């Protein structure tokens, strides 16, 4: 999944098989380094691409004036009754409405969806 | 803008459609085709859409939900705890395992609700990436009881041989770039 | 008479276009002088199918003002003097966390991994380079000129500002790298606040 | 001047910089140049409005625009930004006060004008990148006293909503009880008549 | 001016 | 031993050293005498689990400065110095980084346009001509 | 004890010349410099005006134009472009070589934005317990380059005319 | 000191007063007011100082013999608008009379240069001519 | 048209160059006719 930097050279370790031992190294390919890699996963695609947007929204959104606010939804993590709530405003989201509430409330910085 | 949601279809109509007609365009802006069914066909609705899915094309990528490249140098290893159980009934009688077992694995999870929609089967699914690729593709499916389905893909088993005394040592790429390029192609062009 | 905002990244999308997603700068000298230079970081789309190019998918490339043919980003990093890999990508990526961006930069990473010299890199942009080239080391200082004058004018023109270049040309790479992620959304022309 | 003042208010320049610490912290730009990134934006924001309305170093054509989403403050000095005067909406009530306008009334021999308006902090102009960020009122009276709650964080207020019409199109009386094009074709006949 | 199906 | 030879001395002694970034006024009142050794005094505070920093402005000079410290494991700082006998040497490694910050609020505004009109002196305009040049 | 509420002030000094000037090298955290293996090291300004501005005009310079051919060629090149730029080193980039060629080579750039609103200082330790404080002038950001073999550039040309190499790359580098 | 629905005629008073102040034509008279007083000269001084020398004249020793002129323009001045005669004589021209006369009206534009002479003698000579 | 349950018949496309490959140039004398007279008669005017 993640891409490691060798430390030798800083550059990219691409993958690598040891026929004599069946191992699996990160190998650059400027330096001579190998790395044995404990992910043993070389390349994730997910086509669906179900990925929650509760992690990309910002706590700082919260301090927009142009964005609705609403008493109805109480903060889970501390109960503040003001929680700014916003669609999904994200490209390739599909056919999603959902309301992604955070909280108000200075350091809060809670985000919730319901 | 200003036709109905009766057409419930993108349609080219007005000046735009006039110039289409008129210069013979090879290309329509909008190419249509409108299919009468014959028999019991448009009776039952039911049938209607079986021969829909019949007509649309579906590829691997419309019902595939993510594709991960693993190294698993032991098939009986099973790095990923879930394809154990499958795994070990595969290779209680194993096939192909004679000639030799690829270690790069593609392992390909599919969405359960577009599998159903389309009605397509793991099984045909299978037999399709099979006929597509000959022999240097071996496929691996779980039962339609597994609440999650999966398809185990690794390179030929003779492939992986090289069946050759001399082997050449041009090794073009490797296993791993030759599984990504085979994932992309069985993407883009499976054709189900 | 009304004119696009110079000095700002747009992101657009064209369809003709052999690339998915174009980004242009159009930067001036805080209009004190030269006529306005734009630089086009675009994103090559996966639609073109080989074996090694779907292998690679999407590659950024950069169209550089006054080089008659596109240069592979990462050859434009490494031009600038940052060779090593992780350092471009410090650039180019604000955090190394995100697992899809950095997706997105390695087949780039991938096409330029033959040129690790900065001297080499610098070569290769005069080569390509529409002006023709006598010899390597006239190639090498005319792609530097180009470099330090032509191209993103705005952020520097001289004083050593190589890094202040990376690092505004590494947003412009961020900004079609978000673009194609679609976690912003492509900016429009029609907007009286582009509009000069 | 406004690069200065950033420097003086904690702004890290770019070359001084360690790359790890751009990602948690907001961008500023100035004419569209990267100059460096701030800590804690909204206390800048903040301050950076406040001189505006001040007039202090920041001038009036200066605009401020922080994108929240985005983490980037970008600040326009440059030439050729159209903007139009709004005033400003502090809590739920509007700057402008019945002191204003009395000095505005006897504007002849007060020596009170648009310009101490400006400078007081009553009236601010925003250009359109500006207006992205700024939540607006119709009807001063109407929209910030309260109701049922639609907005209770309005930024501006307009000073009129018929100072959106042009010169040629404000000579047509009741224009909101026209049909758009017959508007658009008045406006283009009134250039052609006599007088 | 009057609906989605009309005219503007 | 040569003449490109760094002596590293500095660094295998460890020698910590610190950074500061000083506004332009407390430079230039240092500039003025810049020759009797003395600009002002630095006092530093501790308490049980917070440290204050604070520089004094010499009472001479002046005819508060708070410091506000920065981490500095984000990036690895070392002093270099070109003696005028061509003999580089290493003085210390960067340990701690700080900011000298003003304590006057509005009023230093006023010295900060006082200072801004110094800097546009040198600009030039273009001058109204009452009476064409013969 | 003491160290819960030690209060230290210290008295201090600029002096008004110093013979070695103090500058500022700043090392890039992910290279993780370590001054242990640092036995040796060489810090002088580069040479790079070799392949792109010195020496190079070595041939053509002394190819022998004599008399009024001289004075011609003499002017002739002047006026051609705008009299070529020689090596002024006090305005060019600084090379470090540490452990000789063995060890690591970092390159030191001048910081291009000057601090025309700033400035830097450094306290030092000393045994008269007042700290000294000595302006910064310059500031080097130095970056390391790797001790590989380096691709030659007429190799990387060809290599690149073959943009399509399905083959893999490290055999290609192993070949090299 | 709110104001409360006496807001008609305190909008149309600042609108009023915004009118006054600024006329509606003032974008494109501040517009020039800033070319002329700051464009102008900006443009006169960014322009770099012209470097000239002889070209190895006398063919003598030339250890830099040839002289170096140096040319730097400054503190640019314009005068108003005025109409000389076919006497010559300058006088002012009224915007009416350049309508009537189809005359242009245009201002005299002034460069102060200075120009300096290096021959080499170990002296060098800076001599400035006035509004040019 | 070959696939089962597909009525051979009547099925017709709107681009007028398939149908010339598929079915001839009569066929699409008529196809042509057919979507002329859709574009003319969409808005309700007859042409003769
Ligand atoms: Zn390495
Ligand atoms: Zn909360």
């Amino acid at each position: 999944v993640g891409i490691r930097f060798c430390q030798e050279c800083n550059n990219m370790l691409y993958p690598k098989e040891d026929k004599e031992n069946r191992i699996l190294l990160y190998a650059c390919r400027n330096c001579d380094y190998q790395q044995e890699a404990d992910n043993s996963c070389i390349y994730v695609n997910k086509i669906t691409h179900e990925v929650d947007e509760l992690t990309q929204i910002i706590a700082d959104v919260s301090q927009d004036p142009t964005l609705p606010r609403t008493e109805d939804h109480p903060c889970q993590k501390c109960g503040h009754k003001e929680a700014v709530f916003f669609q999904s405003h994200s490209a390739r989201a599909e056919d999603a409405m959902r309301l992604y509430y955070v909280c108000t409330a200075p350091h809060c910085g809670h985000r919730w969806t319901e | 803008f200003h036709y109905a949601g009766v057409s419930a279809k993108n349609v080219t109509l007005g000046v735009p459609r006039l110039k289409e007609l008129i210069n013979i365009s090879k290309k329509p802006k909008t190419p249509s085709l409108t299919v009468f069914l014959l028999g019991q066909s448009a009776r039952d609705a039911e049938r209607a859409k079986d021969i829909l899915c019949r007509l649309e094309h579906t590829t691997l990528r419309k019902v595939t939900a993510n594709t991960a490249i693993y190294y698993d140098p032991n098939p009986q290893s099973t790095v990923v705890a879930e394809d154990q159980e499958w795994v070990n009934v595969y290779y209680e009688m194993p096939d192909f395992d004679v000639a030799r077992i690829s270690p790069w694995l593609l392992r390909v999870e599919l969405d359960r609700k577009h599998m159903t929609d389309r009605k397509l089967t793991m099984e045909q699914i299978a037999e399709k990436i099979n006929a597509g690729f000959g022999d240097d593709l071996n496929c691996i499916f779980n039962d339609d009881n597994a609440e999650k389905l999966v398809l185990r893909i690794r390179i030929m088993n003779s492939d992986e041989n090289k069946m050759q005394e001399e082997e050449e040592v041009v090794d073009k790429m490797d296993d791993d770039v030759f599984l990504r390029c085979i994932e992309s192609n069985m993407l883009t062009d499976m054709t189900l | 008479q009304e004119k696009m905002a110079t000095n700002t990244v747009y992101v657009f999308a064209k369809k003709d276009s052999k690339y998915a997603y174009t980004g242009e700068c159009r930067s001036c000298l805080e209009n004190s002088s030269r006529p306005t230079s734009t630089i086009w970081v675009s994103m090559l789309a996966r639609g073109g199918q080989g074996a090694k190019k779907s292998a690679i998918g999407q590659r950024i490339v950069a169209t550089l003002p006054y080089i008659k043919q596109e240069v592979p980003i990462i050859i434009v990093f490494r031009a600038l003097g940052f060779v090593s890999d992780r350092d471009i990508l410090e650039h180019i990526i604000y955090d190394f966390e995100d697992p899809e961006m950095m997706e997105m930069v390695k087949p780039s990473l991938d096409e330029a991994f033959v040129i690790q010299e900065q001297n080499v890199a610098l070569n290769f942009i005069g080569s390509r380079g529409a002006k023709p080239g006598v010899t390597k080391e006239k190639r090498i200082k005319y792609a530097k000129e180009v470099l330090q004058k032509e191209m993103l004018p705005h952020v520097g023109v001289s004083d050593f500002c190589e890094t202040k270049k990376a690092y505004f040309l590494g947003y412009m790479v961020h900004r079609l790298l978000l673009a194609a992620l679609g976690r912003r959304e492509l900016d429009d022309r029609d907007h009286y606040g582009n509009k000069r | 001047p406004i690069l200065e003042f950033l420097e003086e208010w904690s702004m890290e320049n770019l070359e001084e910089i360690s790359p790890a610490a751009i990602a948690d912290a907001t961008k500023i730009f100035v004419n569209g140049c990267w100059v460096g990134i701030h800590k804690d934006p909204e206390q800048l924001m903040n301050t950076l409005r406040k001189l505006r309305r001040q007039m202090d170093i920041i001038v009036s054509e200066v605009s401020m625009i922080r994108d929240i989403r985005e983490r980037e403050i970008r600040i326009y000095t440059d030439a050729g930004r159209i903007c139009r005067p709004l005033l400003i909406v502090e809590k739920q009530k509007l700057l402008l006060k019945k002191r204003h306008i009395d000095q505005l009334k006897e504007r002849e021999y007060n020596n009170y004008s648009w310009q101490d308006l400006v400078a007081s902090g009553v009236v601010e102009y925003i250009d359109t990148l500006e207006e992205e960020t700024v939540m607006l009122a119709m009807t001063p009276d109407d929209l910030q006293e309260k109701e049922v709650a639609y907005c209770s964080t309005y930024t501006h207020c307009e000073i009129h909503p018929s100072m959106i019409l042009g010169v040629c199109a404000s000579i047509i009386p009741f224009p909101d009880h026209n049909q758009s094009p017959r508007n658009t074709y008045q406006s283009a006949m009134g250039k052609q008549a006599m007088g | 001016i009057w609906g989605i199906g009309c005219n503007p | 031993a040569e003449r490109g030879e760094l002596d590293l001395t500095g660094a295998k002694q460890n020698t910590g050293v610190w950074l500061v970034k000083v506004p332009k006024y407390l430079s230039q009142q240092w500039a003025k005498a810049s020759g009797r050794g003395e600009v002002g005094k630095l006092r530093i505070a501790k308490t049980q689990g917070r440290t204050e920093v604070s520089f004094t402005l010499n009472e001479d000079l002046a005819n508060e400065h708070p410091f506000v410290l920065q981490s500095v494991g984000g990036q690895t700082l070392t002093v270099f110095t070109e003696s005028s006998s061509d003999k580089l040497s290493l003085e210390g490694i960067v340990v701690q980084r700080a900011e000298c910050r003003p304590a006057a609020s509005e009023n230093y505004m006023r010295l900060k346009r006082l200072q801004i009109e110094e800097s546009s002196k040198p600009v030039r305009l273009s001058q109204q001509l009452d009476k064409v040049v013969t | 004890g003491p160290s819960s509420q030690n209060v230290t002030e210290y008295v201090v000094r600029v002096p008004k010349n110093t013979t070695k000037k103090y500058n500022i090298m700043a090392f890039n955290a992910a290279d993780k410099v370590n001054f242990a293996t640092w036995n040796q090291a060489r810090l002088e300004r580069d040479l790079s005006n070799k392949k792109i501005y010195q020496e190079e005009e070595m041939p053509e310079s002394g190819a022998g134009s004599e008399f009024n051919r001289k004075l011609r060629e003499e002017a002739r090149r002047k006026k051609y472009g705008i009299v070529l730029k020689e090596f002024r080193p006090e305005d060019q980039p600084w090379l470090l070589r540490v452990n000789g060629k063995s060890g690591r080579k970092f390159k030191g750039i001048k910081k291009g934005g000057v601090t025309e609103n700033t400035s830097y200082y450094i306290f030092t330790q000393c045994p008269d317990g007042a700290f000294e404080a000595f302006p910064v002038h310059n500031w080097y950001n130095f970056t390391p380059l790797a001790r590989h073999r380096t691709l030659t550039a007429e190799e990387a040309e060809e290599e690149w005319e073959r943009r399509n190499k399905v083959l893999n790359h490290f055999s290609i580098m192993q070949q090299r | 000191e709110i104001t409360p629905d006496l807001w008609q005629e305190a909008c149309w008073i600042v609108i009023s007063s915004y009118f006054d102040e600024k006329g509606l034509v003032r974008q494109q008279l501040d517009s020039f007011d800033e070319f002329i007083q700051m464009s102008v000269q900006r443009i006169v001084e960014d322009a770099p100082p012209i470097d000239l020398q002889a070209e190895a004249q006398h063919a003598s020793g030339e250890v830099e013999e040839p002289p170096r002129y140096l040319l730097k323009f400054e503190q640019i001045y314009l005068s108003k608008p005025t109409h000389w005669e076919r006497d010559g004589a300058p006088s002012p021209m009224m915007p009416n009379e350049a309508r009537l006369r189809n005359l242009t009206y245009s201002a005299p534009l002034y460069v102060d240069i200075t120009k300096t002479v290096i021959k080499e003698g170990e002296e060098q000579l800076q001599t400035q001519h006035q509004k040019t | 048209l070959s696939e089962k349950d597909v009525d051979p018949v009547r099925t017709t496309s709107n681009d007028i160059v398939e149908i010339f490959t598929v079915l001839g140039i009569e066929a699409v004398r008529k196809a042509l006719e057919r979507e002329l007279y859709h574009v003319i008669s969409f808005d309700g005017s007859y042409v003769n």
